């Protein structure tokens, strides 16, 4: 069993959390945020998104008590003092958001942690990994990423068009969820002014280097991708919408088979395939990290064509970062 | 000295009517059966997304009264059955989403109405884009024309911009779009688009749009070169097209920056607008514009694969547009 | 086993259903809308709220297969025309919003139906019952009406602090989520112009018949109670605002422990009692009909109180009118 | 002219900067905040709730030019560091929610401002002034406080109704616009857990203490009202729900034709009235920071009745914050 101790009990730590019930592979057994331990107990058990908390959490003692398990609770804003190796944590999921170089991500290693994994793109050269494309390519480093929620939605599908017809060039656009970094009302943002804008009044423009980063996970692909996002009044649930020019032509039909057989074969629990009228709401708790969707796609021609994929930038990415913790432990 | 008939006192028939006060063209009478002359009152006075109506509004012996100008108020059911003779036979707005076709719209023209503008794409109905292909119109065969949809007046210009600068070779586009009235506020039955029944609110609700097919209509040199599709999402007016477009000529992002300003400066002005500010979706609510290039938002790969995004006041700036046709169409009786 | 007809397969239509799967008292045999079987199907496996269904379904032969069982459907507009007898229905859920009266809901019995329980208030005489206040008052009836979502939230609370303190008098707020009633932009609802007007944008002040009605289930209230409602928006899931003199001096305390009790007592699934931190969200799935909110409320002294009440409006009524279905049915 | 000088540009702080612009007795000459000069244009210049500036904005080499008129920009985390008479500022309009105690906005006087108006509730002893409640009971003082929005909206209402009838006891409830202060997802709020309940899927139960403020503005109702707030998925504009007990008997009419003397009387511009079928957005810009919903209030009897005010928590509340730097400069 990889003991797993998680920095950000936010909303990606909490459902890593919660994710990590259902396997046998991890335990948490370790928490650190900036709150108390019945603070901390009340936002494990009451979730807007994804409903309350399948089973019993208690506090004892200072620390969380989850169906029986007792896991330490810390408040500590510095990494260095978290004294991991007191509890015999093997992988830190660090899910603050603050600690995405090598250098700060490392202090969990010093405070006696043996690996990190970041959950989110890293800011420095800490190798990237994304289930479908790239967790066969890890080779034992200390630190690591699983990029960004939009990255693992898409390389998975790109892998599967370019392997099959070849990726000459590709622009995407992904619809987003509103997240944690977002206001609620015109507020200061001066990292990313249009960030700041109410997030339940409008369509946000955001830039994003996820579409870049699938050349990282798939070198093949480096230099053909690049995109954007619009950030719109959801909770929950992004989509990824790629346009992409294909060197072989290729029908919808053959570009449906395509996913649909890697879906059922390769991609397994990674990338899924629907012919469902769906929406947002369908992928809320959806494990897979793309599900495409068939009928929302469009083809101009055989080589210029509109693809669909949906995510749970919440469920899916902390599934997969319970995925790399496993591969990497390994 | 225009004179206008609106049928359906809906969202684009209400503002259309705000429209035409604002620029002085007489709107004579006002045809919803299912909104009686007081209901009228209110749904002007109160507007949840442009805000109360700035002047005044009351009933008055069974008349809309508008800053003091009275309007007619039908209450039929078919076009061919409204009083439009007894109004001085304006022209027709057609915004009732429910008589599309030529022989639909047609109706107003057997009871008195001088020409008809559908506010939506016909099946038949001549397109008419303002700053497009206006100049189309031809008042010697055409009571009936269509001024197109929401998106198809926001993609339109920019495509002949990009196109006529740089040649488009193909086009996919997507609109992020506002919610509108035909969908649903909970799960509910929408026989016709099952995605569409969803609750608007909760959810990003993909949805087919012909508006970049009707771009290739408009301008016959894109027929054939552009498709895409829309996302409906929780936001109440306001939406975004976001083309990808491959170029025949090289283009750095600034030639594309500066194709744009000077349309948007010269002959597209009032139509086609430039921004570099960080704006998002309601710095464009109430924006007369049918499209507002926004510089920053765009992203380009290459000097031939390019994304560019333009966002359009699909309530509004649609209004603006029915008004501006209507008045072009006036000025071309011979 | 009680066979059910659902006429009108809306949101209480469909949650019905839901909640029929989990008894085994009563089955769903058949269900009315305006809508193809495939479309049905559709409606039943997706939900924006409640996610996806939990098991099976199939179109098969132009009716469903839903965890195993065929269910008829129809689209006849009329009730009379129904030919429920032609599956054996016992009781047909009135869902559609249409048929509240002796006289229109008596089509279903002509049709072939045994009884009827209107899925909202009656616009007649036909007598209501509310789980917790009157089901034991129910007299062999065939026509019946589950009363409205907010009197079950109200009545069962009512009822308690009455039998306990004695109501004087009190004014009740609900704040409603969204219903289907209402409009996604500034639309046509001339029986109730605000009603009309964009459900996402606005807090709207809306009419109820919900504490009068209060009076009805419990005769001792009647004249007692008044209110109105704000809907907003969300889509799910409401609370009662209830303020009330009370006749026996009583302290906040002593409040929450005779709600307590009868929560644990003879109203145990109807009436619930919580101290947590709540919000709506927590509620969503709640299938009691009242869930007491003891931090929420408040007292201006030991004769003059705020009581909150969370209710589930779609889900917490709809196990409520199977409840009264297998009640009816005994 | 009076010299303003505006600390913290936020809701409040820039939507008294757009009301101060229609005035002739009041300039603004400077802001500070934690923002570059460029910032402060963009967000003055771009609103969600209220829509584009009307007027000229310019960050010229420089500098602040707005409508022609420099303003001083500057960014001092301390009040004290201001240097307020460097631009000649008579009043300091406190906007930022962290200088509400006597001790901390008295940093504004040493900073060489004459007088602060708080832009919320004070935490010590500083007296509170609400319009059309006890702005002529203004003795000369240094530093006062404009109260809540909320108070703003009950105050007015409470003292028309107190005049007439004689409140005996009332309870309030206010469905109030998300601000601030509250999350875009379920995040961390340590002072108020259901406060950091995401925003725009919740009905957020929220203490205040708006309604005993009532009894500081108009002692005659000290410990005779109380109340809470639910926090709404809405932008702006709140409502106040006053469920009152009455000493001498009053109809509904009474009741009307009271709030709407004085509204067309001693509380012109403070107190509004309105029979129309309004809603929430209705408001959205309204200056009346209390107005009397005739259509929306129900009454049991003549002497226990429930009343409903709009406000925009924002904008009445900023126009009332620079009629009480008017007031106090008299
Ligand atoms: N939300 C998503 O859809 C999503 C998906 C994939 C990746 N991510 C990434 O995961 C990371 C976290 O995102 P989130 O959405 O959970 O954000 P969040 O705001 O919900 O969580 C951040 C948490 O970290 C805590 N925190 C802040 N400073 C801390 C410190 N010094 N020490 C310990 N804890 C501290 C905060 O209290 C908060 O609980 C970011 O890198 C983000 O980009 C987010
Ligand atoms: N809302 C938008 O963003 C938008 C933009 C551009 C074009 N349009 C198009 O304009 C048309 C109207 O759209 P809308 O949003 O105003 O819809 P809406 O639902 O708000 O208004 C439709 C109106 O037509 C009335 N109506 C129905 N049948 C009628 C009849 N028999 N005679 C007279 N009136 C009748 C209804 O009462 C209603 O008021 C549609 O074709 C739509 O596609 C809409
Ligand atoms: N939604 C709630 O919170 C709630 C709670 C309690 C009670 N109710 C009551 O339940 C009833 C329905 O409510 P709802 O929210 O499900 O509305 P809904 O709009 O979601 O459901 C109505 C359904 O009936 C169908 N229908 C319309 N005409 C029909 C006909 N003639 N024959 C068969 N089906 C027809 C519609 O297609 C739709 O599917 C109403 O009386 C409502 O007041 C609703
Ligand atoms: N928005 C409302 O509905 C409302 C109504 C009435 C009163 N208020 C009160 O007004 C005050 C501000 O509320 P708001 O809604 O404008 O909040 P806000 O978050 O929108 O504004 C706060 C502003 O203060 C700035 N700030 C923070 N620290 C600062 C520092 N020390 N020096 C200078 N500026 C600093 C922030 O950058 C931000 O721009 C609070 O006391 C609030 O309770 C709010």
């Amino acid at each position: 069993t990889i003991k797993v101790g998680i920095n950000g009990f936010g909303r990606i730590g909490r459902i890593v959390f919660r994710a990590a019930q259902k396997r046998s592979d991890i335990e948490i057994v370790a928490i650190n945020d900036l709150l108390d331990a019945d603070y901390m107990a009340y936002m494990l058990k009451y979730d807007s998104t994804h409903g309350r908390f399948d089973g019993t959490v208690e506090v004892k003692d200072g620390h969380l008590i989850v169906n029986g398990k007792k896991i330490r609770v810390t408040a500590e804003r510095d990494p260095a003092n978290l004294k991991w190796d007191e509890v015999g944590v093997d992988v830190v999921a660090e899910a603050t958001g603050l600690f995405l170089t090598d250098e700060t991500a490392r202090k969990h290693i010093t405070a006696g942690a043996k690996k990190v994994v970041m959950t989110g793109p890293s800011k420095d050269n800490t190798p990237m990994f994304v289930k479908g494309a790239n967790f066969d390519k890890y080779a034992g480093q200390d630190i690591v990423s699983n990029a960004s929620c939009t990255t693992n939605c898409l390389a998975p599908l790109a892998k599967v068009i370019n392997d099959n017809f070849g990726i000459i060039e590709g622009l995407m656009t992904t619809v987003h969820a509103t997240t944690a970094t977002q206001k609620t009302v015109d507020g200061p943002s001066h990292k990313d002014w249009r960030g700041g804008r109410g997030a339940s009044q409008n369509i946000i423009p955001s830039s994003t280097g996820a579409a870049k980063a699938v050349g990282k996970v798939l070198p093949e692909l480096n230099g053909k991708l690049t995109g954007m996002a619009f950030r719109v009044p959801t909770p929950n649930v992004s989509v990824v919408d790629l346009t992409v020019r294909l060197e072989k032509a290729a029908t919808y039909e053959q570009i449906k088979a395509a996913v649909k057989a890697a879906a059922e074969g390769e991609m397994k629990g990674v990338l899924g395939y629907t012919e469902d009228d769906v929406v947002s709401t369908d992928f809320n708790g959806e494990v897979c990290t793309s599900v495409f969707d068939a009928k929302a796609g469009i083809a101009l021609n055989d080589n210029f064509v509109k693809l669909v994929s949906w995510y749970d930038n919440e469920t899916g990415y902390s599934n997969k970062v319970l995925d790399l913790i496993a591969h990497i432990s390994k | 000295m225009v004179k206008v008939g609106i049928n359906g006192f809906g969202r684009i028939g209400r503002l259309v009517l705000r429209v035409c006060m604002e620029k002085g063209v007489r709107v004579v009478a006002v045809n919803d059966p299912f909104i009686d002359p007081e209901y009228m009152v209110y749904m002007f006075k109160y507007d949840s997304t442009h805000g109360r109506y700035k002047g005044t509004v009351e009933h008055k012996n069974g008349r809309l009264v508008v800053d003091n100008l009275e309007i007619n108020v039908f209450q039929c059911k078919e076009p061919k059955e409204i009083p439009w003779s007894s109004v001085g036979n304006p022209y027709v707005v057609e915004a009732t989403g429910v008589y599309l076709s030529i022989e639909a719209a047609s109706g107003h023209i057997s009871s008195g109405a001088r020409r008809v503008i559908v506010t939506a794409p016909s099946p038949d109905a001549p397109m008419l884009v303002m700053g497009v292909n206006e100049k189309d119109y031809n008042p010697g065969s055409m009571t009936v024309v269509s001024n197109a949809s929401c998106t198809t007046n926001c993609l339109a210009p920019l495509a002949k911009v990009i196109h006529e600068r740089f040649g488009i070779v193909e086009g996919l586009m997507t609109t992020v779009h506002a919610y509108t009235a035909t969908q649903k506020t909970v799960d509910g039955p929408s026989k016709k688009d099952w995605r569409g029944g969803r609750g608007a609110h909760q959810n990003i609700i993909p949805s087919s749009t012909g508006a970049a097919k009707a771009v290739g209509k408009v301008i016959p040199e894109l027929n054939g070169k552009l498709t895409g599709m829309a996302f409906r999402v929780p936001t109440p007016n306001v939406s975004v097209v976001d083309l990808t477009c491959r170029l025949a000529q090289p283009a750095s992002y600034t030639a594309i920056k500066e194709a744009v300003k000077a349309a948007a400066k010269g002959p597209m002005a009032g139509i086609l607008a430039y921004t570099e500010d960080q704006v998002v979706s309601t710095d464009f609510n109430g924006d007369s514009h049918s499209s507002i290039f926004d510089a920053k938002a765009g992203i380009a790969l290459n000097d031939n694969f390019v994304k560019l995004v333009s966002w359009y006041d699909n309530e509004y700036g649609y209004s603006h547009r029915v008004v501006d046709l209507l008045r072009y169409m006036f000025s071309r009786e011979k």
